[PDB]
């Protein structure tokens, strides 16, 4: 009956360029209302940048231009997780990765925008060295 | 204005998790609605086996944003005005001389699909009664759905009486109490008192082996 959702990211590591890494986010609280989840990333001195989003019921996915063909988002409704599979990592992927969630319904185009989510995790650090 | 999302044919997904007198079951559904005609077509599958209750008792639980609001009433279509963000639908359904369903649903867009996710809980049904003893005819009648604003909850209050025809010629009433509140904080149309004239028809897919229901609904607003 509370709307509050809590998000816990895990999996960020220091890793070599060209390696892969899988990140994961755990939602709890009123997960019944979830309609989309997403991953954003922020590097120092830079605006927070859209990475990937997934519609909750059907699993439709949206990728940000600079990770297309490298990153894969997927979600598990039984466990209320959303994972980010990052292959072929580059130094420029270095950032803190944030997990987010929305409960309001939406048209698809608003999902790339930081302002479209109602809940945010506290981030997990990914560092890629070449 | 959310009316805009409904000018064409809109695909629909439905998901229900239920528990009646301890019997758990899940249902999934798909189809489409066309608010310009007031038309809704949906097919449901019981994904857990046999449905422990009669399919007609779940009809009203299984998207009134697909009503046709005549142009002079567009000021009173709260359902459309709440999308895409969507709205919560809660009912308690009192079956005369039997138990009750309590339901919790969220109706909202996920992109181009209207989604209706439901939890249902039923208790205190007689094992001999019309519901658990499967004595309802597989059919449906016309009813008027009475809508009034609930300014304090920023939503609407709704009520009606469904008549379920029983296989021995009696009629089993199911008294519906209903409220709807927006999910977003955007402003919504709070309507004057009015009602939805609702007709429905149930049938079967003969190429469908699983326990299932084909549902057709025609809904037009009225009373202004
Ligand atoms: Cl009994
Ligand atoms: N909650
Ligand atoms: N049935
Ligand atoms: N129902
Ligand atoms: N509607
Ligand atoms: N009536
Ligand atoms: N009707």
């Amino acid at each position: 009956s509370m709307a509050q959702v809590q998000l816990v990211e895990s999996g960020g590591r220091l890793v070599q360029a060209g390696d892969s890494l899988r990140l994961s986010c755990a939602a709890s609280g009123r997960t019944f209302s979830t309609s989309a989840m997403a991953w954003f990333r922020q590097a120092p001195g830079r605006e927070r940048e859209f990475v990937a989003a997934i519609t909750w019921t059907v699993g439709n996915t949206i990728l940000g231009d600079s990770v297309k063909g490298r990153f894969t988002i997927s979600r598990d409704r039984a466990k209320n997780t959303v994972d980010l599979q990052m292959d072929n990592l580059e130094p420029e992927d270095t950032a803190v990765y944030y997990c987010s969630a929305r409960s309001r319904g939406y048209v698809l185009s608003v999902l790339r925008s930081v302002d479209s989510y109602d809940y945010w995790g506290q981030g997990t650090q990914v560092t890629v060295s070449g | 204005k959310g009316e805009e999302l409904f000018t064409g044919v809109v695909p629909i997904l439905v998901e229900l998790d239920g528990d009646v007198n301890g019997h758990k079951f899940s249902v999934s559904g798909e189809g489409e609605g066309d608010a310009t005609y007031g038309k809704l077509t949906l097919k449901f599958i019981c994904t857990t086996g046999k449905l422990p209750v009669p399919w007609p008792t779940l009809v009203t639980t299984f998207v009134q944003c697909f009503a046709r609001y005549p142009d002079h009433m567009k000021q009173h279509d709260f359902f459309k005005s709440a999308m895409p963000e969507g709205y919560v639908q809660e009912r308690t359904i009192f079956f005369k001389d039997d138990g009750n369903y309590k339901t919790r649903a969220e109706v909202k867009f996920e992109g181009d699909t209207l989604v209706n996710r439901i939890e249902l809980k039923g208790i205190d049904f007689k094992e001999d009664g019309n519901i658990l003893g499967h004595k309802l005819e597989y059919n449906y009648n016309s009813h008027n759905v009475y809508i009034m604003a609930d300014k304090q909850k920023n939503g609407i209050k709704v009520n009606f009486k469904i008549r379920h025809n029983i296989e021995d010629g009696s009629v089993q009433l199911a008294d519906h109490y209903q409220q709807n509140t927006p999910i977003g904080d955007g402003p919504v149309l709070l309507p004057d008192n009015h009602y939805l004239s609702t007709q429905s028809a149930l049938s079967k897919d003969p190429n469908e082996k699983r326990d299932h229901m084909v549902l057709l609904e025609f809904v037009t607003a009225a009373g202004i």
